[PDB]
């Protein structure tokens, strides 16, 4: 079996260099060409770098040219990508893909064959920040056809572990978990709501659980219909 | 025998391009090199570049760039040079020089040299030359010597030949090199000195020949 | 470099249908193209190279063709496993760049969206910012636009839009739009509303919440 | 005669890359049974000019050992590879001996060894002081002193690099298109000839 | 850019003498990568010295080469009539290849007074709409001469063309033709035309003058 | 035995050209008197090893009939003309019977059978079904299919041309020099006694 293992990812403050390592198993390392391809969230794909059999034909994308360095070692079957002068564009998931024709584009037969699972690299100057929980109080405007929608709004959390459950996991019907959205302030936010019958308001308890492992903050918030 | 032969003279219009050929015979061409040098009339030699026959690698001078190309052919054993953007400054004689090679050894110096190809770039067209008689007179007499002659003017193709009495008189005959005038046509003079006792005795004729225009004029003076 | 474009961005499809995707370049790239399929949160896998030569272990439903500056991929019969994202890659020059991507979609019938709005909470107001959220739910055509107006004046440039993936139960879509405003800027206005324009309803819904009314 | 231990003829042929003509690869094959039929399993136009032996009567008789060499060359060079013919590549790179008893397989590889920009992974020698003895390997990269005056290890006039690369592009014609060549040279020694061919029934 | 320079502008001497010709380089070059070429007018140049220390086939030992670094020298032991030509030294090792200015070796005897003639324009040229006045000098040993054109006692410049003949093989004489061309009306509105020479062979400058009223 | 007309023993040996080895000619000589001296007198004769008959008793004895043959043989393969010996030429071109009673002769023909570019008038066979019958004439030129593919005349591989031409060059070695070969097969029936040699009355 052919397998690729990537390591070295994580979080890097701007102005700090890093090195990403890729190891291979199941094929001749020094007879096949390899490429590094990065992908931003919901942004398709974009080629980054490629290398050849004997380190003769190497080239970088103009967007990242002059800041990245590719190297290959057949003694231990390793591929290194050294990063320099990191900026806000470098946060992405990286794949260490293998080519099937000992060389870059130009030959009649060419194709990216084996794609690794990739590693995640985040670039920012920030630090842990416990999330804040706000109540989304149901009201008449939230009632439609006997069903009332209520939820919570998680905000201001730099790392990206998020687990949201209703009634400590007892309630899981009608709940939508929207993906996180990066604001202009650099802090990610998300909102989750659950649909419950309008007549059930005030008689059934709602438990909003949030979790943030790096900030070790777990806040439970009570949300009740507004009082007029 | 080791010999080098170039192409014939070339006449071109400004803004056009010129191809010059140079073939070699009598030695191992595939293990030699070709050096191209062009020279103006009475000026300094300059270098244009050189190509290696073995691998086709070429080198060009910084002054002559983006307009010079060099190619070669083993089957015809001939090298060729291409010059673009022709102008009045490209009128010169081109030479191809090679180091001769008897067998597997080659001389360290460039021995074989071509006969040279004359390239002229001008917008003027071929036209017959005009003859002007510088006839003998008292103003041309000083101490028994009278100088007369013929002037050949207003001709575009440079090669023009002047003779005196179909070669009868050669002593004291001096033809002068042509000069390019502002009109774009050349002009030259031929002068002969004779004793003052011989004037008015036998007719003086100068014959001017212009091969490109096929003009032959016999002028009495 | 070389620019690649795919005309139909989103294609709703069902089982047994016929689907064709066209990827075209600017300069003639001969036949050095390939197609990749990326699943939901998985590494993409190669399907076809040179647009005609199947590589290995690929079902016969996939097929392709191409000449000059035109390249078309086709699937004879569709299965639930084939719903994914599709990319086309050129290989003529060295600076290789992919396309914008094409993703197949399931087929429902139009669904009328439900709209909800949440007035800002007192605790969120105490933080110094005011956020109003307009909710869209259970709509099959994902193509929709939400408009924010305050005091009957259109508000733009300060709202963010978020949409979730298609559900596996009803196969619909849910969208959440949030407008961010500071606390000091909140009270100078009197009417806050969100507008929804969608194919589900003939006319756009106009619903607002009064700041001064409980 | 279960017929199980076949010769590894796939590695020589089904190879991603072939060695350069100036530095070819040598592989020995022994203790197995030949499967020459596989020879015509692929390639549209593949010549088999077997000199010294019957081209179609090779399976029956047993040989001591077989040697396999391979490289990549141009169009006319496959004609020049014939034994006894004189050519620059012939007398500077391989130099097949006159008393040769073996086969030569040359097939087009334009689809697999052509680059749009131009391949640079193939090199070939231009000139050498003396001709090559048969079955000799030269990988020297020293400068060439064509004249009597020493070059002192610097390039320039009368001092040239000995290796020139090809330039394989699809726009070129058949003559300049790449071709892959593999040569099998059979041997007979005091060994019990463990390279016996296949047996039927 | 390796620039070369030849110090001797001319090498006028007599047959049977010894001549030294030195050409200098701006920077050092390869030790044995210099050549020496001989060229005659109207003919292709021929190599004389190759390898900066040796001699090519067919060249007598009278020509010898020496020097190194930035300066090279060439010695002619015995002078011969066929040795008077133009000599060039060029480089061989550096990436650019250049040539020197070129030194012309000539023969000089004794200074002599040249014969001077003047011709106002012929009637045929006057009928042709132009007028050319020609001042001719013959039999002067030194190459350099100075001729000045005076029309109506006013200096004229920018309209004179000069043609010179090479060395004469029988008495080593030189020729010189200075032609001044003018339009019909411009030539006619002036009267006096003269050419004055201050040739160093002549003890004092001599002028030849005529008037259009007597032509 | 009367009648003393001389046999035409000069046309076969002294001929402008000889046919190919595959297409050999047979001349029946009868009703004349033999003259064996001319055969070994004029032409320098090598390898005159007669089979079954002493060469010194050719004159006195009377025979039944005589057949004359002539062809051109590769110098190294000159030993192929011998009973009991196999080879490509013997198996495909021309073979001698085991019960052979006659003579064989061969001589170099570099002056007449060598061209500056190479001889193309000589043709031989590379392979066939199996061994041929003694004294057999083959004119077959159809292509053979080694495999099961009916190429019906044209094929890059799996079909080979049975006819192959030689190439003779003056700069060849002694072993490469073609030899003109003449074989005489005789009969000892002695019933008609029509080819008696020179005898008195
Ligand atoms: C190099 O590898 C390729 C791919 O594996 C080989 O291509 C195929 O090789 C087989 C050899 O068995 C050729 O014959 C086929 O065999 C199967 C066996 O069941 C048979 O069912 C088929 O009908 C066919 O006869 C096959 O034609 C060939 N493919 C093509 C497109 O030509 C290739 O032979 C290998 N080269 C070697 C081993 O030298
Ligand atoms: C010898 O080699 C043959 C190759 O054909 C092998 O095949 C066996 O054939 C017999 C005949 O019926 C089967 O019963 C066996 O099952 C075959 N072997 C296998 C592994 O399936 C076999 O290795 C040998 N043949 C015998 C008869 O032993």
């Amino acid at each position: 079996e052919v397998q690729l293992v990537e390591s070295g990812g994580g979080l890097v403050q701007p102005g700090r260099s890093l090195r990403l390592s890729c190891a291979a198993s199941g094929f001749r390392f020094d007879d096949y060409a390899l490429h590094w391809v990065r992908q931003a969230p919901e942004k398709g794909l974009e080629w980054v770098s490629g290398i050849s059999w004997n380190s003769n034909n190497i080239g970088y994308a103009e967007s990242v040219k002059g800041r990245f360095t590719i190297s290959r070692d057949t003694a231990k079957k390793s591929l290194y990508l050294q990063m320099n002068d990191l900026r806000a564009e470098d946060t992405a998931l990286y794949y260490c893909v293998k080519d099937r024709h000992y060389d870059s584009s130009g030959y009649f037969v060419n194709g990216f064959d084996i794609w690794g699972q990739g590693t995640l690299v985040t670039v920012s100057a920030a630090s842990t920040k416990g999330p804040s929980v706000f109540p989304l109080a149901p009201s008449s405007k939230s009632t439609s056809g006997g069903t009332a929608a209520l939820g919570c709004l998680v905000k201001d959390y730099f790392p990206e572990p998020v687990t949201v459950s209703w009634n400590s996991g007892a309630l899981t019907s009608g709940v939508h978990t929207f993906p996180a959205v990066l604001q202009s302030s650099g802090l990610y936010s998300l909102s989750s709501v659950v649909t419950v019958p309008s007549s059930s308001l005030g008689t059934q308890t709602y438990i909003c659980n949030v979790n943030h492992k790096p900030s070790n903050t777990k806040v439970d918030k009570r949300v009740e219909p507004k009082s007029c | 025998q080791m010999q080098l032969v170039q192409s014939g003279p070339e006449v071109k219009k400004p803004g056009t391009s010129v191809k010059v050929s140079c073939k070699a015979s009598g030695f191992t061409f595939t293990s030699s090199a070709v050096q191209w040098v062009r020279q103006a009339r009475g000026q300094r030699l300059e270098w244009i570049g050189w190509i290696v026959v073995g691998s086709g690698n070429t080198d060009y001078a910084q002054q002559f760039q983006e307009r010079v190309t060099i190619t070669r052919d083993m089957s015809t054993s001939t090298a060729y040079m291409e010059l673009s953007s022709l102008g009045s400054e490209d009128t010169a004689v081109y030479y191809c020089a090679a180091p001769n090679c008897s067998g597997g050894s080659c001389y360290d110096g460039f021995d074989l040299w071509g006969q040279g190809t004359m390239v002229t770039v001008s917008s003027a067209s071929t036209k017959g030359p005009s003859v002007f008689p510088l006839a003998p007179s008292s103003k041309s007499t000083s101490g028994g010597t009278a100088a007369l002659g013929c002037l050949v003017k207003d001709y575009f193709p440079e090669p023009v030949t002047v003779s005196w009495n179909s070669g009868a008189l050669t002593s004291g005959v001096h033809t002068f090199p042509a000069v390019l005038q502002s009109s774009g046509l050349y002009s030259l003079s031929s002068v002969v000195t004779v004793p003052s006792s011989s004037l008015g005795t036998q007719t003086y004729i100068c014959n001017v020949n212009h091969k490109p225009s096929n003009t032959k004029v016999d002028k009495k003076v | 470099d070389i620019q690649l474009t795919q005309s139909p961005s989103f294609l709703s499809a069902s089982v047994g249908d016929r689907v064709t995707v066209t990827c075209r370049a600017s300069q003639g790239i001969s036949s050095y193209v390939a197609w990749y399929q990326q699943k939901a949160g998985k590494a993409p896998t190669l399907l076809i190279y040179t647009a005609s030569t199947l590589q290995s272990g690929v079902p016969s439903r996939f097929s392709g063709s191409g000449s000059g500056t035109e390249f078309t991929l086709t699937i004879s019969s569709l299965q639930p496993e084939d719903f994914a994202t599709y990319y086309c890659q050129q290989l003529h020059s060295y600076p290789v760049t992919f396309g914008q991507g094409t993703r197949l979609d399931i087929e429902r019938t139009v669904a009328a969206p439900s709209v909800f709005i949440f007035p800002p909470s007192d605790e969120q107001l105490k933080s110094g910012t005011a956020s109003v959220v307009c909710l869209l739910n259970n709509f099959y055509p994902r193509e929709a636009k939400v408009q924010w107006k305050v005091d009957n004046a259109l508000q733009s440039g300060n709202s963010q839009e978020s949409v979730t993936e298609q559900d596996s139960k009803d196969s619909t879509y849910s969208l959440s739009s949030t407008l961010t405003l500071s606390k000091a800027d909140y009270e100078k206005h009197k009417v806050y509303a969100c507008e929804v324009t969608h194919q589900g309803l003939s006319s756009p819904v106009t619903k607002s919440f009064n700041r001064g009314e409980c | 005669p279960n017929i199980t231990n076949l010769c590894p003829f796939d590695e020589v042929f089904n190879a991603t890359r072939f060695a350069s003509v100036y530095a070819w690869n040598r592989k020995r094959i022994s203790n197995c049974v030949a499967d020459y039929s596989v020879l015509y399993n692929l390639a549209p136009f593949f010549t088999f000019k077997c000199y010294g032996v019957s081209p179609t009567k090779l399976n029956d008789l047993c040989f001591t050992n077989v040697y396999a060499d391979s490289f990549v060359i141009r169009g006319d060079e496959v004609r020049q590879i014939a034994p006894g013919q004189t050519g620059n590549i012939a007398d500077y790179n391989y130099k097949l001996p006159d008393d040769f008893t073996g086969c030569v397989i040359a097939w087009n590889s334009n689809k697999l060894d052509s680059k749009v920009s131009g391949n640079y992974n193939y090199l070939y020698r231009l000139f050498r002081k003396s001709n090559l003895k048969p079955f000799e390997r030269d990988i020297s990269t020293e400068i060439y002193q064509a004249g009597n005056k020493p070059c002192n290890g610097v390039a320039g006039f009368n001092c040239y690099f000995p290796l020139r690369s090809y330039s394989f592009r699809p726009t070129y014609g058949v003559g300049h298109q790449p071709y892959r060549v593999v040569v099998l040279s059979f041997e007979l020694l005091h060994a019990p000839a463990t390279v016996c061919g296949p047996k039927k029934s």
